[PDB]
């Protein structure tokens, strides 16, 4: 899977309305991953995982500020993070089967906050565009 | 499935709101669109050739109205799902031959649906009782498939 | 992920062992995929499951002379498999996670006749091997 | 787990044949050849570079032996496998921080270590009974995450 540059106009038009919530975004999202799929909180025993604790805001707006690279840098997404497809293959070593789980809350969470940008058409461009973010943050895995 | 009492009245309380038939013609078309490999089922309905016109095709709509009325009908016996599917789950094996995976998919699609269109009110407790109910409807499809 | 040279090496030489037996192996793992994962027989309606079904011996032939053309062409996949990629994402359209189920299987095979040969470090490329075959065939998906 | 008699027979069968010691070391050590990934959990057994530091490593050796030992534990009790492994399941989740999912990498493995080994004796519907167990096991583990 490739972004499409149908694909590439619809990330940039809604990543753009998220604008200056992407790290209040980024932590609702995680949020709602430690909910929805408790596996994953075993990535985080070091982190008071209490709604609003500052480790998790501060997590979230790391993770925003690494998307919205990926969107500025979409034709060249392997180059923009290497450095942390390098992180997670050989420090944090997260199972790639996590990688969808907070997809899918990242989904939910822009469709909760974009009830005019999420149409079918973006809902769809969004979900690919994480798919090749997660594929580029494993790609080094092995 | 096993929801506490607090789960359970925070999923009846938002489905209460709900427009069974718009909702579910909402996902199944997003489900065609997000993940257009699902829509192998569907040649009979025409035309599937754009998200617009996926959106728009009443074979969609009440295929989705459908689907959406059997599972609203689920969610008065959240206690019995296997029982409940039972024969569904057959069905979609023995005489459709639709990978359950598909039930999968379409419960994430549900989920971003009702956040879509809750906004706010999709919190993340409600979200985590609804996985857990999309998971459940999923589960008891696949039951009987061999 | 991309192979190593020694992941090459290494699936040549595995796949060089198979050779003449690939058709065989390839209806094995068929058989071994609709026996432990029954939501695959899904998409095969119209075929005879049954043990020794020759149209199961006759589909295990194409998809092994597929993996051998793989093996030919490994520095060059997606052109190579261009027309089995078209034909997955738009005719058969098999949900991506059978991929993973009959990759599984081609590896159990594998094990099963090539004791010698299949070793902690020649089941590592072959697994990843197998997950680039995936990649390839459902790229073109949406 | 619901096998049946076929099914019970061949997995009994087959384990009564299994070297624990040596089964368990080559499983986990395929593990964290196959999936390096899966090395997080183990920094302090030594070294984990190569496939042969990794296979010829006594305390991979001999964690793979603690694990296949627990799991032929549940051999003897596939009628209830989720009480046999719950103690060890809390463990898992409390104090190891596991991510299930690794069961499910380990339940693979091992799959592919009983064909390497047993050969043309680890049939298609002999495999089929193991996928069911090793599932089953995976699944029983991770009952008591939260
Ligand atoms: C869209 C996918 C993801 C993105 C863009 C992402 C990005 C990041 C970034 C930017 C950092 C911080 C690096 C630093 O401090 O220099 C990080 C760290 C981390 N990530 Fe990933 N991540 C993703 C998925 C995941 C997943 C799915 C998990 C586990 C469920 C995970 C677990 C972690 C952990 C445990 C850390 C270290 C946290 C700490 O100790 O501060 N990541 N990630
Ligand atoms: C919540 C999940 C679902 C529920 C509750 C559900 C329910 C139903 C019901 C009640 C019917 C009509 C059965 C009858 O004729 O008696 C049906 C038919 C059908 N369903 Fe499912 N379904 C679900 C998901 C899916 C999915 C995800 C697909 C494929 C992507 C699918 C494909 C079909 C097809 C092709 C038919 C036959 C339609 C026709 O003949 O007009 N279903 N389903
Ligand atoms: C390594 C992965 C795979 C390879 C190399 C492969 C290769 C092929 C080939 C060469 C064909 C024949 C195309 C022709 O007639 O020209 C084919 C067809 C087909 N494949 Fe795939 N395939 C793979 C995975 C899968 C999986 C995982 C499934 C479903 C579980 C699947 C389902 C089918 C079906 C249903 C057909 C049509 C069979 C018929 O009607 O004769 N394939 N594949
Ligand atoms: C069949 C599945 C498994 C079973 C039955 C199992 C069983 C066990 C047992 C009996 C122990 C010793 C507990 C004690 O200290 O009293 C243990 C410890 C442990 N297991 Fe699991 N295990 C399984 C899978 C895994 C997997 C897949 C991993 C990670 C890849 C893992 C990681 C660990 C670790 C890190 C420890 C602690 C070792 C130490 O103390 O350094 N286990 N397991």
């Amino acid at each position: 899977m490739e972004l499409s540059p149908a694909d590439k106009t619809n990330v940039k038009a809604a990543w753009g309305k998220v604008g200056a919530h992407a790290g209040e975004y980024g932590a609702e999202a995680l949020e709602r991953m430690f909910l929805s799929f408790p596996t994953t909180k075993t990535y985080f025993p070091h982190f008071d995982l209490s709604h609003g604790s500052a480790q998790v805001k501060g997590h979230g707006k790391k993770v925003a500020d690494a998307l919205t690279n990926a969107v500025a840098h979409v034709d060249d997404m392997p180059n923009a993070l290497s450095a942390l497809s390098d992180l997670h293959a050989h420090k944090l070593r997260v199972d790639p089967v996590n990688f969808k789980l907070l997809s899918h809350c990242l989904l939910v969470t822009l469709a909760a906050h974009l009830p005019a940008e999420f149409t079918p058409a973006v809902h769809a461009s969004l979900d690919k565009f994480l798919a090749s973010v997660s594929t580029v943050l494993t790609s080094k895995y092995r | 499935v096993h929801l506490t009492p607090e789960e359970k009245s925070a999923v009846t309380a938002l489905w209460g709101k709900v427009n069974v038939d718009e909702v579910g013609g909402e996902a199944l078309g997003r489900l065609l669109v997000v993940y257009p490999w699902t829509q192998r089922f569907f040649e009979s309905f025409g035309d599937l050739s754009t998200p617009d016109a996926v959106m728009g095709n009443p074979k969609v709509k009440a295929h989705g109205k459908k689907v959406l009325g059997a599972f609203s009908d689920g969610l008065a016996h959240l206690d019995n799902l296997k029982g409940t599917f039972a024969t569904l789950s057959e069905l979609h094996c023995d005489k459709l031959h639709v990978d359950p995976e598909n039930f999968r998919l379409l419960g994430n699609v549900l989920v971003c649906v009702l956040a879509h269109h809750f906004g706010k009110e999709f919190t993340p407790p409600v979200q985590a009782a609804y996985q857990k109910v999309v998971a459940g409807v999923a589960n008891a499809l696949a039951h009987k498939y061999h």
